[PDB]
């Protein structure tokens, strides 16, 4: 919102960080936190990511 | 990945001499039965071109009236287990079997100028009258020799306990007909025992709920793991297991038994459980039984005879008979008798035939390095056990559907033992192996068999006896004639002992593993435990008071010191559990099972006492241990308030007033996409929770029927177990004591399946009949599918799920190469699925294809009973009735409208074609509150 954090490009390229951080974890909030825990308890999973 | 231009020259070779039964594509089902404690079940085997597929249940049997165990299901596998064994060793070197002829035949001639002194013999509670009567013709060739019984879970008390009560030895047949009251005390009765499954059919005979039932049997249990008794149960009661033993009696003393003299007070709850189960055997007094388990000491069995004949149950529903076993004087008795006789050195001969009391040793009994001190021990198993590691020679097991013998199921109906193929490996089951004993070694075991059965034949011809026989499989003509009983009293006149205080283990068979005979067996041990969802662990239930107290969680390892052996468990708090008490499983840790049970840790017979068999008060808990992996498939085992779309329960004392009262009356939900017509067949199934008692019967029906593979603990722990039917535990209420409701789940085959609209290349669509159609060919592994499914039933191929605990599946060398002894179990109407391709329950279509074939080929239609899924003719319980829809009258169109039916998930249209049945479970009213 503020021109001193636009202009400002460190503040630019962290806030650009914080967001393709951010926008990865909203793509894992849609796919896995809302699979992992859907109708029918008995099919809760949790999905802990492998190494590949 | 395989790939090629073209697929090989796949060859197809005939027969040499084609039999006159085997018409090639055909199943030729075969009647033949399994020795699970000595006691038959009564099978009825696919027998597709000389080898066994499919194990099913006998309609005619009485020990399984149409439907299997977990168990007996899965023993097909355990017969096409490439870890079986294949040739006799002596001393470990693999040799021949007419080498042991000779040096077997070489030791009864030096056991003959010794009048049969060293012949001892350990074979496990048989009933076999061909086994019996060799047995016999032992005992007098060779007049010194015994034969020592031990079964490690066998009736070592109720056999006890019954001479105890009785004098001599009698043999009780429970009938749940005619039962309106059950109360057993630790009674696993609806448990792979050899009547569990006429008594699960008998007690959920009972429990039919229907349009206008008003009367249900009732079943208060009294036990301290929770079982699969419990489930069925409607008044459980978390007990101690040391409170067992006098609380039968004070059952036995408000009804009138002379001579109890009760002690060490109950409980204030556990006492109000005694009055209202006493006040409800005094009424229906001839329709009642008071069970009583294996665990409870020989003096319980005593009394659970002293209130079923002060109850007036003899004759009506408890039935005294002949035993149907040679001896039951035998077991953990008889097996320090042998080992007290094999040091010092007496056993010459030792023939062990199936017991493997190397592993099944109570720990306190030294089997192990008694063994060795023996110049000649012999064994005949299927598998080479701990036994086979430490004994001389180990002859071949002929596992149960390659030998020609007989069983003799309880009251007595002998059931022919049909061998569908002949062995795979040279056999020599326990009867070729005593005609080596006997002196007889190249006369076959049909041979025998017949030469008995002559004798015993005194009814006209034998050709119309024996071939009748060997059709029915049941003989019925030696039924166990009833004895009259005296139950002496004064039998617990002995005063109970002062309450000992402190954790107590009590030893309890494992569901799925009986006593780690079967530790082998990758289907009965994939196979989640009931209540606890574990795969491929024994652990140590707690209840969550008596882990709270202690400090522990779902994944510590414990390590369990009792009576100064200590086992280094795992833990996992189970509510329905009961205080300060924890639980162990017979039969995980076996050094050489094979490749499948080979190191599935905690061996919890190494900490019996011989003494305290079944529990005991003085276990040292003491955690030394942070984490483990503890495969469970479940995950959440609480109904988050999603009631009227899991489980839904009641109680009959609001189902009386109001038949439908929990339907919710919902208007026609409003659908955009389409509408389409089912004019033929309508496949529907129609399951009945109130009586699906976790049994995992139909789980592995599922497996034995659909090829369904095997996963590993690894992958299972990450929720890739291959089970296209689950049964779900979901523990309402009250951690402490809370109760329990199962809804066994499969795919639901949706009429507006949302798992089909999302399949891009068009893979699983609808049929015709009605059944969501997975292809499993069209099917590229989006795996998209499960993610639109809304119960998540269908599973994953994700790596080559294929021979997984005999090929680790993060491999990639030997994916293509399968197991040749493993390749006749797999149906040969189902595909064998490759990876990266998703399954589901198909309604059995393997089954519904073949029978709708047959009949446009013969120009009719399909009898309302002539296709039975596999999980619906293998539960014992019949919870599964599947059927056409549009046929008028059929058992489940006629079952579809009762008050109780439901569908999971009616929130979002799917139109599920199977439809539950609710749990009306028939509360109490002076009980309850
Ligand atoms: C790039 C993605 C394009 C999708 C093409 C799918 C080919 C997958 C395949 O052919 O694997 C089969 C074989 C078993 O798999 C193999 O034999 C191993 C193949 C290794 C591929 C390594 C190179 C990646 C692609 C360049
Ligand atoms: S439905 Fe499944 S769990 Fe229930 S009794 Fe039948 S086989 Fe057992
Ligand atoms: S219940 Fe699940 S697997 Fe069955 S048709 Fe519906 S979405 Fe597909
Ligand atoms: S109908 Fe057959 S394949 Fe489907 S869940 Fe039941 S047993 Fe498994
Ligand atoms: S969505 Fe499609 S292709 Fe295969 S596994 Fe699932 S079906």
């Amino acid at each position: 919102w503020f021109k001193r954090f636009r202009v400002s490009l460190p503040w630019l390229f962290f806030i650009s960080i914080c967001i393709n951080i951010g926008m990865w974890f909203e793509r894992w909030v849609i796919i896995v936190l809302s699979l992992h825990r859907d109708f029918l308890p008995s099919s809760w999973g949790y999905y802990t990511p492998s190494v590949w | 990945c395989q790939f090629a231009l073209k697929q090989p020259q796949e060859k197809i070779v005939p027969y040499v001499r084609q039999p006159e039964e085997i018409i090639h594509g055909r199943p030729l089902f075969f009647a033949t039965a399994v020795t699970f404690a000595g006691f038959g079940v009564g099978l009825l085997v696919e027998s597709h071109e000389g080898r066994p597929t499919k194990i099913e249940g006998n309609p005619d049997h009485p020990a399984s009236l149409g439907s299997t165990d977990l168990i007996t299901q899965a023993m097909i596998l355990t017969m096409y287990d490439p870890d079986r064994s294949q040739a006799p060793t002596n001393a470990g070197q693999e040799t021949t079997w007419d080498a042991f002829v000779a040096a077997a035949t070489a030791a009864m001639q030096a056991q003959t100028a010794k009048q049969g002194a060293g012949l001892r013999v350990l074979s496990g509670s048989l009933t076999s009258p061909t086994l019996i009567a060799q047995k016999q013709q032992l005992l007098t060739q060779f007049p010194q020799a015994k034969w020592y019984e031990y079964e490690p879970v066998g009736r070592d008390n109720a056999n006890a306990g019954a001479r105890l009560a009785f004098g001599a030895d009698v043999h009780t047949i429970y009938r749940l007909d005619t039962a309106k009251v059950i109360v057993g005390f630790d009674a696993d009765f609806t448990a792979p025992s050899p009547t569990g499954v006429r008594m699960a059919r008998q007690l959920a005979d009972g429990r039919r709920i229907r349009k206008g039932t008003k009367e249900v049997n009732r079943l208060y249990l009294a036990e301290s793991t929770p079982s699969i008794t419990g489930l069925l149960a409607d008044h459980r009661l978390p007990v101690r297991s040391s409170q067992i033993e006098h609380l039968v009696r004070a059952l036995a003393t408000l009804v009138g038994v002379p001579n109890v003299a009760a002690g060490a007070p109950l409980s204030d709850t556990e006492k109000k459980w005694v009055e209202a189960a006493a006040k409800d055997l005094q009424a229906n007094r001839g329709a009642c039984v008071v069970l009583v388990g294996e665990s409870q000491p020989p003096v319980v069995h005593a009394l659970g005879h002293a209130i079923n004949a002060q109850l007036g149950n003899v004759g009506s529903t408890v039935v005294y008979t002949e035993p149907v076993e040679d001896d039951p004087s035998g077991g953990i008795a008889a097996l320090s008798a042998l080992t007290q006789e094999m040091n010092a050195g007496t056993v010459e001969v030792l023939l062990m035939i199936e017991s493997n009391p190397v592993y099944n040793a109570p720990a306190d009994i030294p089997f192990a390095e008694a063994l060795a001190k023996v110049p000649l021990s012999m064994h005949v198993g299927l598998y080479r056990d701990e036994t086979a590691q430490q004994s001389v020679w180990h002859i071949n097991g002929a596992h149960f559907l390659e030998a020609w013998g007989d069983v003799r199921a309880f009251d007595g109906t002998t059931t022919i033992v049909q061998p569908l193929i002949a062995p795979l490996y040279n056999g020599k089951s326990a009867i070729e192996v005593l005609n080596v004993l006997l002196g007889k070694p190249q006369e076959t075991g049909y041979q025998t068999l017949t030469a008995y059965w002559q004798t015993q034949d005194a009814s006209g011809n034998f050709r119309v006896f024996w071939n009748t026989a060997l059709h029915d499989g049941v003989i019925t003509a030696t039924q166990a004639r009833s004895r009259q009983v005296t139950l002496q009293q004064g039998f617990a006149d002995a005063a109970p002992p002062a309450p000992t205080q402190g954790l107590e283990i009590v030893f309890r068979p494992d569901p799925s593993l009986w006593d780690g005979a079967f530790a082998n067996n990758a289907w009965l041990q994939e196979t989640p435990k009931p209540y606890t969802k574990l795969t491929w662990d024994n652990v140590a239930l707690m209840s969550v008071r008596t882990a709270n107290a202690l400090g522990l969680k779902n994944g510590d390892v414990v390590r369990l010191t009792y009576q100064g052996r200590s086992v280094d468990a795992p833990v996992w708090v189970q509510p329905g559990h009961a205080d300060d008490s924890v639980t162990v499983h017979f039969g995980f840790g076996r050094t050489a099972a094979g490749r499948v049970g080979n190191n599935v840790g905690f061996n919890a017979y190494r900490l019996r006492t011989s003494a305290t068999p079944w529990f005991g008060v003085g276990l040292e808990v003491a955690k030394v241990g942070e984490n483990y992996k503890l495969a469970s498939t479940q995950g959440h085992f609480l109904m988050e308030g999603r009631k009227k779309d899991l489980v839904r329960y009641g109680t009959l004392a609001e189902y009386v007033e109001d038949e439908k009262f929990l339907q919710v009356e919902k208007e026609e939900p409003i659908s955009l996409i389409g509408e389409y017509e089912y004019n033929g067949y309508k496949w529907g199934m129609s399951i009945d929770l109130n009586v699906c008692n976790s049994c995992n019967a139909c789980v592995v029906a599922c497996q034995s029927e659909n090829n369904i593979p095997v996963v590993g603990k690894d992958e299972v722990w990450l929720g890739r177990e291959m089970h296209w039917i689950r049964i779900d535990q979901y523990y309402v209420g009250d951690e402490h004591t809370p109760n329990v409701y199962n809804m066994v789940m499969l795919c639901q085959q949706c009429e507006h399946a949302p798992c089909e609209i999302v399949c891009p290349v068009a893979a699983t669509v609808h049929d015709a009949e009605g059944l969501n159609n997975m292809v499993y060919n069209r099917c590229v592994g989006t795996k998209y599918c499960s993610n639109n499914c809304p119960y998540k039933v269908r599973r994953f191929n994700f790596l080559q799920y294929q021979d997984v605990p005999y090929r680790s599946p993060i491999d990639a060398s030997t994916e293509n190469d399968s197991i040749p002894v493993l390749k006749m179990m797999r149906n040969p109407d189902v595909t064998v699925r490759a990876r990266g391709v998703m399954e589901k329950c198909t309604f059995c279509v393997q089954r519904i294809n073949e029978a709708r074939i047959q009949a446009r080929t013969e120009n009719r239609r399909i009898a309302d009973g002539e296709i039975m899924t596999a999980c619906q003719q293998v539960c014992p319980t019949q919870a599964i009735v599947f059927g056409d829809l549009n046929d008028p009258q059929a058992r489940v169109v006629d079952l579809k409208e009762q008050p109780l039916k439901y569908t999971s998930l009616d929130k979002l249209n799917t139109k599920p074609r199977v439809s539950y049945l609710a749990k009306i479970k028939n509360l109490n009213p002076d009980l309850a509150e």
